[PDB]
RNA sequence: UCGA
DNA sequence: GCATCCGTGAGTCGAGGGTAATAAGCACAATTTAACACTTTTGTCAAG
DNA sequence: CTTGACAAAAGTGTTAAATTGTGCTATACTGGGAGCTGTCACGGATGC
């Protein structure tokens, strides 16, 4: 059981008290900026040699064996500056070792404050996420709280914890959502809208037509918008759903297929081809040639009258002319064999 | 009339209700009962076993007569795997069939043997391997009765030692699963059981099987 | 039966919406829901067997 | 013969059902009394007698 | 499946039987059942 | 080194030998016991059908994830104006959202704990993809107790793609 | 009515749960526009 | 259904039965060229419309949807022919 | 062109998988809320399964079967019929490697009666749960030095690696 | 849920 | 080997039937899309 | 069949207006949560 799994994996630490918060906030910041003093040691960049504190703590080889065929190199951008700094003095060497505690600080203070998240993401569910994959998004929210963090500011590091955890808990339930993407704006106006909604739903003591809800959100808002993004609102109704008072009548083998054609069509569609194939020929040698051009029939891309002139070495009008005669004519065997008089949708 | 569900009972082999007790062997008759359990000696001249049985169900045999492989003791069903590699598998297709035919002429039902005959044929059909010999066979690795014909055949063309098997009856159930084309048993049922053990194997069907092909 | 269990459902939107928040402005008017309940008895008069 | 951009959408009636009308009702989108689905126009009920 | 404390020993199991709630049993229940024994009680639970 | 899950078992899988096993579970079920020798039986079975066959066991390990294509996978509407669509899509979707998100966690250095989990869900979410229900609740359509039908739910059952449409249409 | 436990303030207020289906004549509700019943369900009787 | 305007099914039974007469065309075109077989359908409609006999069906196409499914499930389905050569069941399909 | 009176059936390899993929899935969302486009990567994208259209490209600029197979600059789509929807799949590339609950949880087990295990034990282990024995080097446990074909659990794992500690308040 |  | 658990099944076609409703926000950068201006193509017309 | 003239259809270039994607908020928030029943038969793994 996977849930009540994480459950006793996170009790499995501590959390932690005032002083060790604040210690562990303390070498987190002194580690980062001694990688910055290392950064102009060296001339090593910013985020270089950080990533690479990862490459020989977070474990061997295995943190950069596959982030996919690509995400940068191990054995050249990583390797010799493993190397690099290995031959430096004691002040460097030391600004490493602080670097290498204080990711690891970082890292400790994660899992404490990764209980807290639990809780906090353990009150939203329901959001199309069971549970775990909600929590763990709201996790990561944390992390990004880790690093921008400052012991300085005097505050119990949950509240910015906190605050960070509902942000990527909003954000990724923004992006995931419905079956269907939406735009993170668009579903921020949508629970905008069905806030309201709720609310003078309460108060009114009935639901309210579209008109006086628009009206009760502000300027530009009408009775269209909202029918609108109520439209976008529902998702795609699942294939699977059972309908009828039994368990095999089923809902997706009730679909028609007309993406694809059908026998009927298929030979309505031979048979306009080849009717039009034989009523082809009763045309002036050169103007039926011409009007397969025009009209788009011999490679499927129509020919203007430019081509076609720059084809029979006559000007464009005399193609053009060509075809009022063309289709006249087709018009007059038409109109007396009353053959293709079908077709007329 | 026991009905249909004797009727299943037969065809998948399955464990009878009453079942009654059956001789191994040609031995002689003896009744032991010490007033607890009622239990009956079947002892031939060189060898012996005893049955133990309860004083409810009532016996066929008389004391001090003669028996006979797989010959009843118990008046009631009798388990077919029991009898298979008791009496052999002449008297196994003999008693199926007899059995299935009873309850169908009790209800008013004819039809020929033949038909009831396919089906037997098709549940024996299977034989557990004992000492493959010169063959590349394992023991206990159970195969077909056609296939191990034709290899037995081959090795003794070649000179080398053919393979002991004993003759394995199950039910249609089972056959179905174990058929030759695993097409087959995926559209009967046990899907992920037989698609698993099939592709794993890398096992080639060739259509042999109407139903095997119907997909196809 | 139904509206038992639905009203149960609107009492866990009760209890938990009374504390996110500031008792100061207070009353069922704002702490009281709908889809809850109005949707629970909803459901039991079409989608049950 | 003129491409209308302009399709035949119309309602026919199936095989074997044949015979007068009664009940004509249409209700379109803002009527009294009736409310419409999220991104609907007019609706159509006719019964056949 | 949570730890075995013993505050919560007290919670997960009177909600089982003496919350009115949860164990909520029919007024015919409390009715048949009573007269059934040969005894009486009054509360739709379990115990009080 | 201990380690858990998936890519060990990927490990062990890609190291194995089948000649070594196939001799010496030969030698191994002539012991006199009965036990030993069935043991072997079955399991010198599904070694043989590893061997002859020409398949490597690693492949159950497997890396890359088929996807169905679209068109088997269908999303349209209807003269209602909603939009439908089967549950195998869902499935995938959220799975291909846990594998990115991992993917994402991985590289940044995350803690050990979120990155095992993470791939713990990986597991769970694939397999779910598979075989809903073999393990634990299905996992559901939010707020519907209808289960999501995976790949195996619809090549086998009653209505399922087998004995629905191919034994009989 | 929403009392306060610290300041003992009652404050009293009526609201709206919603439309619930009510019982047309014969016995027989209208959900979604159409003619609908409840049949009658059955089960063991609750009790010991 | 009726008013969905749709054709009868054939059980598993009925397939039994029409194999138990021994037609195995009448089957055949049951399961291929009668009901969802990709050309054989409109190949049909086309030969009776002119006249001429069917032509023999190919892929019944609930059979490569089969097919394709246990793709998904990274099952590799080969389809050989009179000797052990696969066979492009997909024409021209997915080559990559 | 050839009958066909054979049907084989085996494992599928995870570059075999990737050779039958046309592309990796990436964006785990159906399509546009606005325009009903198959999304960049998403899951109906037209610009590796198939094309939307019959005999097409995607932006238009291959409107005709002039153009046959050719592949779109400015979209990159294979210009030809919508068909190749059903018939053309995807890959997904997991981060960490995944094995198929098929082989595990069903009755034989393959992968089980392979690596010499048990149903509930590589049951905790494949999930993430527990560790497992890869090369000891010279390992102890409780006195007797732990073997590959083994298990262990969290706090020996690191009781191990990173050294037995006691903490006193 | 109701025919057969 | 002896009791005790997960696992897999279980009748044919149909007729209909069906439709629905939870969750934070705000500034801003990055693009996308809609708008607009204007060059060119092409189809039409007057008239060789 | 042809030349010039010209209206509209169409092509292209540049912007304004919209749509969409991103980052962050500091008192303190630090181990879920929901329940469900009135089979039955057999096969296999597993705990006695
Ligand atoms: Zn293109």
């Amino acid at each position: 059981d996977p849930v009540r799994q994480y459950l006793h994996e996170i009790g499995q630490v501590p959390l932690l008290t005032l002083e060790e918060e604040i210690d562990l906030a303390r070498k987190v910041e002194e580690g980062m900026e001694a990688i910055k003093k290392l950064s102009e040691a060296t001339g090593l960049d910013q985020e270089l040699i950080r990533e690479v504190v990862r490459a020989k703590i977070l474990g061997t080889a295995r943190i950069q064996k596959i982030p996919g065929l690509k995400e940068k190199p191990d054995p050249k951008t990583v390797e010799e500056v493993d190397g690099k700094l290995k031959s430096l003095p004691k002040e460097l060497k030391r600004y490493l070792h602080i670097a290498r505690e204080g990711e690891a600080a970082r890292q400790h203070l994660i899992e404490a404050n990764l209980r807290l998240v639990v809780s906090i993401a353990k009150k939203y569910t329901g959001r199309g996420l069971s549970f775990l994959d909600l929590i763990q998004e709201g996790n990561q929210g944390l992390i990004r709280a880790v690093e921008k963090f400052e012991y300085k500011r005097r505050f119990k590091f949950s509240t910015y914890a906190t605050w960070w955890i509902r942000q990527a808990i909003n954000r990724a339930i923004a992006d995931q959502a419905r079956t269907i993407r939406i735009p993170v704006h668009m579903v921020e106006t949508i629970n905008k809208l069905s806030r309201t909604a709720r609310q003078l739903q309460q108060e009114l003591g009935r639901e309210p037509s579209y008109e006086e809800i628009a009206e009760a959100m502000g300027p530009g808002w009408d009775a269209k918008r909202v029918e609108e993004t109520l439209k976008i609102a529902q998702e795609p109704v699942s294939l699977e759903t059972p309908i009828g008072d039994e368990k095999d009548s089923f809902y997706g083998d009730f679909i028609p297929d007309e993406n694809l054609p059908s026998p009927v069509e298929a030979a309505a569609q031979s048979l306009l081809s080849e009717e039009l194939e034989k009523a082809l020929s009763k045309l002036s040698e050169r103007e039926a040639m011409v009007l397969k051009l025009r009209k788009g029939l011999i490679d499927g891309r129509e020919h203007t009258l430019e081509e076609v002139g720059a084809y029979f070495g006559v000007t464009r009008e005399r193609i053009r002319q060509i075809e009022n005669k063309a289709l006249r004519k087709l018009k007059y065997h038409e109109s007396r064999t009353r053959k293709l008089r079908d077709f007329l949708e | 009339t026991q009905g249909l569900p004797r009727v299943i009972e037969l065809f998948e082999a399955r464990r009878p209700k009453a079942k009654a007790v059956i001789s191994e062997i040609d031995g002689v008759v003896r009744i032991e009962e010490g007033e607890d359990r009622l239990s009956v000696f079947v002892e031939s001249e060189g060898f012996s076993k005893e049955y133990k049985l309860p004083k409810d169900a009532r016996l066929l045999v008389k004391d001090g007569d003669y028996v006979e492989a797989g010959q009843p003791l118990t008046r009631g069903a009798i388990d077919p795997h029991q009898l298979l590699e008791a009496k052999g598998p002449e008297a196994v297709e003999r008693y199926l069939v007899d059995e299935i035919q009873k309850v169908y002429r009790a209800q008013g039902v004819k039809l020929h043997d033949k038909h009831i005959e396919i089906v037997v044929r098709q549940m024996l059909k299977y034989v557990e391997v004992t000492d493959p010999g010169d063959s590349r066979l394992l023991e206990g690795q159970v195969l077909e009765k056609w296939d191990v014909e034709a290899l037995n055949e081959r090795l003794i063309a070649e000179g080398k030692v053919p393979v002991a098997w004993k003759p394995l009856l199950m039910g249609v159930t089972k056959s179905a699963l174990s058929t030759k084309s695993w097409l087959s048993a995926a559209s009967f049922q046990n899907t992920t059981h037989v698609l698993t053990e099939a592709a794993i194997a890398g096992k080639k069907d060739e259509l042999i099987g109407l139903k095997e092909n119907v997909i196809l | 039966d139904q509206f038992r269990v639905g009203l149960a459902r609107l009492a866990r939107g009760v209890r938990e919406r009374m504390v996110m928040g500031s008792p100061d402005t207070l009353t069922p008017a704002k702490l009281v829901n709908s889809r809850p309940l109005e949707a629970a008895l909803r459901e039991f008069f079409s989608r049950s067997q | 013969e003129k491409a209308r951009d302009v399709k035949d959408t119309s309602l026919r009636v199936p095989p074997g059902e044949g015979g007068i009308v009664v009940g004509r009702l249409r209700l379109r989108r803002g009527d009294p009394g009736v409310e419409l689905k999220p991104g609907v126009r007019e609706v159509v009920r006719v019964f056949v007698a | 499946g949570d730890p075995p404390k013993k505050d919560k020993a007290l919670a997960y199991l009177f909600g089982l039987l003496a919350d009115p709630k949860r164990y909520d049993l029919g007024e015919a229940g409390r009715y048949k059942a009573e007269e059934k024994l040969g005894v009486g009680l009054s509360g739709r639970t379990l115990v009080r | 080194d201990a380690r858990m899950g998936a890519e060990a078992i990927q490990e062990l899988l890609k190291e194995l030998d089948l000649e070594k096993l196939e001799r010496e579970l030969l030698e191994e079920m002539k012991h006199p016991s009965r036990a030993r020798r069935a043991k072997a039986r079955k399991r010198l079975e599904v070694v043989r059908a590893f061997l002859d066959s020409g398949n490597r066991p690693e492949w159950m390990i497997l890396e890359a994830v088929p996807v169905l294509p679209p068109d088997l996978r269908p999303m349209v509407q209807v003269d209602g104006g909603r939009f439908a669509t089967s549950d195998l899509n869902d499935l995938y979707r959220r799975l291909i959202n846990r594998n990115n998100r991992l993917k994402k966690l991985l590289a940044q250095g995350a803690p050990e704990i979120i990155i095992r989990n993470e791939k713990r869900m990986l597991q769970e979410a694939v397999d779910a993809v598979i075989d809903n229900g073999r393990r634990g609740s299905p996992v559901t359509n939010p707020g519907s107790e209808r289960p999501l039908r995976s790949l195996t739910d619809i090549l086998s059952g009653k209505q399922g793609r087998f004995r629905q449409n191919l034994l009989g249409k | 009515q929403l009392i306060h436990k610290d300041t003992g303030l009652i404050k009293e207020d009526e609201v709206f749960l919603g439309h619930l289906p009510l019982m047309t004549e014969d016995g027989s509700f209208i959900i979604n526009g159409a003619d609908r019943v409840i049949v009658s369900q059955i089960h063991r009787s609750p009790g010991v | 259904g009726k008013a969905q305007f749709g054709g009868q099914r054939f059980g598993e039974m009925e397939v039994w039965a029409l194999e138990a007469y021994g037609a195995a065309h009448t089957l055949q075109e049951m399961l291929t060229i009668k009901s969802d077989d990709i050309e054989g359908r409109n190949a049909a409609y086309q030969a009776i419309i002119k006249g001429e006999d069917v032509p023999e069906p190919s892929v019944p196409e609930s059979f490569r949807v089969l097919v394709k499914e246990l793709q998904a499930l990274a099952l590799d389905v080969q389809t050989l022919d009179e000797k052990d050569n696969p066979v492009d069941i997909f024409e021209g399909l997915a080559s990559k | 062109k050839k009958e066909v009176r054979k049907v084989r059936i085996a494992l599928a390899s995870p570059e075999k998988i990737r050779s039958w993929s046309y592309g990796e899935v990436e964006k785990p969302e159906t399509i546009n809320y606005r325009t009903l486009k198959p999304e960049r990567d998403g899951l109906f994208d037209e610009r590796i399964f198939g094309p939307i259209k019959d005999y097409e490209c995607a932006c238009g600029k291959y409107k005709r079967q002039r153009f046959e197979g050719k592949v779109c600059e400015r979209c990159g789509v294979e210009v030809t019929r919508s068909i190749v929807r059903r018939y053309r799949m995807g890959h997904i590339e997991l981060a960490t490697p995944a094995a198929h609950i098929w082989f595990v949880k069903d009755v034989p087990s393959k992968i089980g009666t392979l690596l010499d295990l048990s149903a509930t034990e590589l049951e905790q282990v494949l999930y993430f749960n527990k560790y497992i024995v890869l090369d000891p080097k010279g390992a102890v446990l409780d006195g007797v030095p732990v073997e590959k074909r083994q298990l262990l659990t969290d706090e020996e794992y690191r009781e191990l690696r990173y050294g037995k500690q006691e903490t006193y308040p």
